[PDB]
């Protein structure tokens, strides 16, 4: 996608370290970086310093493709997005000034889903095509983008810390296991109808965490952050416990 | 029994509203 090629674009760094950029490069009113949202798929955030605050907006990716600010104009990209507000303010905090630059050689960050993507929709394709050689190149190619959001919803599947549909009793058995690393958790699928639990290792004990989907298609633990997807999910929660009794570390491998 | 979240989620985004 042709924000990688955006200086400023920092890929899946959480606030915490947007802000910890900003500091970085002054703090200056209009100073700006655009990162990757980690709870809305296709989504962008923009964080702009002013009077010494920082200030974050999440760009969606709209169903025709454009991308808008919640009450703004849509635009073809992220990009034109910040070049837009760099003329006209528009109800931003202020006028984007400056572009916050990684530093170079310093890349844009991607989480373990982003790491994965590739292998994933090659292995969808080979599977429902049967192809080899060529033949598979081509088709991986040319589906690339129509099957990019079937990938992003199911590749939970295909991830360590995802079991399935196991039980309450099932999940406490395979997370006792084993070292009793703090930390340690799985998710498994209660109703497979947007229903799960995360289940998370605290001082020899199991706790289990409800996730529903709400009537948006979104994922939440009862009134925590919102989420398109479970790998967001515990790509937040292993940054930050955020309400949890702690931080995710290491993924319960399926037994 | 499920726990729940020791806090709810307070960071703002801003909008355009």
């Amino acid at each position: 996608d042709s924000a990688n090629h955006l200086p400023f674009f920092f890929g899946n760094i959480t606030r915490e370290e947007a802000e910890d950029y900003l500091v970085q490069g002054g703090m200056s009113d209009g100073l700006y970086l655009l990162r990757q949202s980690r709870n809305y798929l296709g989504g962008f955030a923009l964080s702009v310093a002013h009077g010494r605050k920082a200030h974050h907006y999440t760009i969606e990716r709209e169903l025709n493709g454009t991308y808008a600010i919640a009450g703004g104009r849509t635009h073809a990209s992220p990009a034109d997005l910040c070049h837009y507000h760099s003329q006209e303010s528009d109800g931003l905090v202020c006028l984007l000034k400056k572009p916050f630059n990684r530093p170079q050689g310093v890349q844009p960050k991607t989480g373990p889903f982003e790491d994965l993507k590739e292998n994933l929709i090659r292995e969808y394709v080979k599977q429902t095509w049967n192809l080899q050689g060529q033949a598979l190149e081509q088709a991986i190619i040319s589906q690339k983008p129509q099957l990019e959001k079937l990938i992003a919803t199911t590749a939970h599947e295909k991830m360590p810390w995802f079991h399935g549909k196991i039980s309450r009793e099932e999940s406490e058995q395979i997370v006792l296991i084993g070292s009793k690393t703090n930390g340690k958790f799985l998710i498994r699928a209660r109703d497979n109808n947007g229903s799960y639990a995360l289940c998370l290792l605290h001082e020899g004990k199991v706790l289990h965490y409800r996730i529903d989907k709400d009537k948006t298609g979104k994922l939440s633990i009862p009134e925590g952050k919102k989420f398109d997807t479970l790998w967001q999910l515990v790509e937040h929660y292993s940054y930050k416990a955020d309400g949890l009794l702690r931080v995710l570390t290491v993924p319960c491998q399926k037994i | 029994v499920y726990t729940g979240l020791s806090t709810r989620n307070q960071e703002t985004y801003e909008t355009l509203k």
